[PDB]
């Protein structure tokens, strides 16, 4: 015979609990990747982005190493 | 190549009477001339400087 139902209250805050939030952790990860890719894409034209980030990527990075010949540059 | 030849006609014929005031020497560079050719054209002329120390 069972006298009482068997349960606990899990910690919660603002209607979030750890079981639920843990299911969304990977989704935040992907959104963060999406935001990272998008941000980097937006500033791909910025020279510093090319100099510091994009030109350092292996294989692909030579796409961003481009020199104007000194003969063709007024400045 | 036609643009470069056209600059030479401008310079030797038209420029006696006609100005080209909106074009700077830097504008020719990498269009019709190299940096060095255009600097040579600029350096042959005299332009007004800022006044000297006695004004
Ligand atoms: C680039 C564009 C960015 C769009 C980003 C959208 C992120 C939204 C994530 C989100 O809604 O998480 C819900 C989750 C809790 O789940 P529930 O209580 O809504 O079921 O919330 C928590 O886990 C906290």
């Amino acid at each position: 015979y069972v006298k009482k139902p068997s349960y606990k209250i899990v910690p919660h805050f603002l209607g979030f609990n750890i079981p639920t939030v843990s299911k969304w952790i990977p989704i935040f990860g992907i959104w963060g990747a999406a935001a990272g890719i998008g941000a980097l894409f937006l500033i791909e034209g910025v020279p510093r982005t090319r100099q510091d980030i994009l030109s350092k990527i292996p294989i692909i990075g030579e796409h961003w190493i481009r020199e104007i010949p000194a003969s063709d540059n007024p400045f | 190549a036609s643009l470069r030849r056209g600059y030479q006609v401008y310079k030797e014929v038209c420029a006696a009477c006609h100005s080209l005031d909106r074009i700077a020497w830097r504008n020719l560079v990498g269009v019709t001339h190299t940096t060095d050719e255009a600097k040579a054209f600029a350096e042959e002329l005299e332009y007004d400087d800022e006044p000297d120390d006695e004004g």
